RNA sequence: AUCGCUUCUCGGCCUUUUGGCUAAGAUCAAGUGUAGUAUCUGUUUAUCAGUUUAAUAUCUGAU
């Protein structure tokens, strides 16, 4: 499941890295893979 | 239902016969297959729930 | 003759934060689908 | 003054393409007098190319037309070069001539 | 009204600022149960009676 802390990290991570580096962002997060981050964003 | 499920899961295992260097995602698949091989009715309950309700 | 700057989705050489909006910005359906689908229902 | 051989074909294509672009308009269709920003039009050129490759429709909000036509022309140049090389290498791979292992992977990615 | 000084406000520059290329260059992340090791951290309750002991101590008992 998704916790507000995490997706608030994801907003900032996407704001910084860009909308195509999902593996970087996925690395910012513990217990998330790049597929799930990309899914949650889209 | 359990015979059809055993056949499905054996077929899916047949990919990683080698038990190679695989990855995270195949690791996760093997996890799902094993826990459905152990507890075959939560599996089938999930399966029919999917077939009934999911369309995206 | 002013040239807008590029904000790419792949390169962030200096690691700069850009808001989602400015990061972001830089469908048809025929009418025969109706005739086909309704002919099928009939 | 070393020749252009086989490991420097791509890097050299890009050297000469962006030298050409810098000659082309950013010094011969200017009148963005102050500082004609050519170092930033080159950034647009590289990004238009990545957008071609990703199949994204690329449209920059307020960008003078002569520049946009220059960029579209040069991205079509590089696209022709890229896919003609793909056709050529695919024929070599199919009939059996090269065993190089970077060309096999580069070509699978192109196609 | 004019000149000068100061205070605040606003506009304009603000290219003076995103090192090039390819097969987005390529790829991916698992864990604390057991022990131990090391480092810090703390230390070497007040009599008296006895037991004890080479002497201490210990032990026992009220504080």
């Amino acid at each position: 499941v998704w916790r507000n802390t995490e997706d608030e990290i994801l907003k900032a991570a996407v704001m910084k890295y860009g909308k195509n580096q999902w593996s970087r962002i996925a690395s910012l997060l513990h217990r998330k893979s790049a597929k799930q981050c990309k899914a949650r964003w889209y | 239902d359990t015979k059809l499920l055993i056949l499905a899961l054996e077929r899916l295992k047949e990919a990683y016969s080698v038990k190679s260097r695989l990855n995270q995602s195949q690791r996760e698949e093997l996890g799902l297959i094993e826990q459905a091989y152990d507890n075959p009715h939560e599996a089938l309950s999930r399966i029919k729930r999917h077939l009934l309700t999911q369309r995206a | 003759w002013k040239i807008p700057p590029c904000i790419s989705n792949w390169k962030n050489a200096k690691g700069y934060t850009i808001p989602l909006d400015k990061r972001l910005a830089a469908v048809h359906i025929n009418e025969n689908f109706a005739k086909l689908a309704e002919a099928l229902y009939i | 003054a070393k020749t252009v051989t086989k490991q420097r074909v791509e890097s050299h294509f890009d050297l000469e393409l962006r030298a050409a672009v810098m000659h082309d308009i950013l010094d011969m269709m200017p009148e963005g007098i102050k500082q004609n920003k050519a170092r930033t039009i080159l950034q647009h050129l590289s990004e238009a190319w990545r957008c071609w490759k990703a199949n994204i429709p690329w449209k920059v909000p307020g960008l003078p037309t002569p520049i946009e036509n220059m960029i579209l022309r040069y991205v079509k140049a590089k696209a022709d070069w890229w896919t003609n090389t793909a056709h050529y290498n695919r024929e070599r791979i199919r009939r059996g001539a090269t065993v190089d292992k970077t060309v096999c992977k580069k070509n699978l990615g192109r196609l």
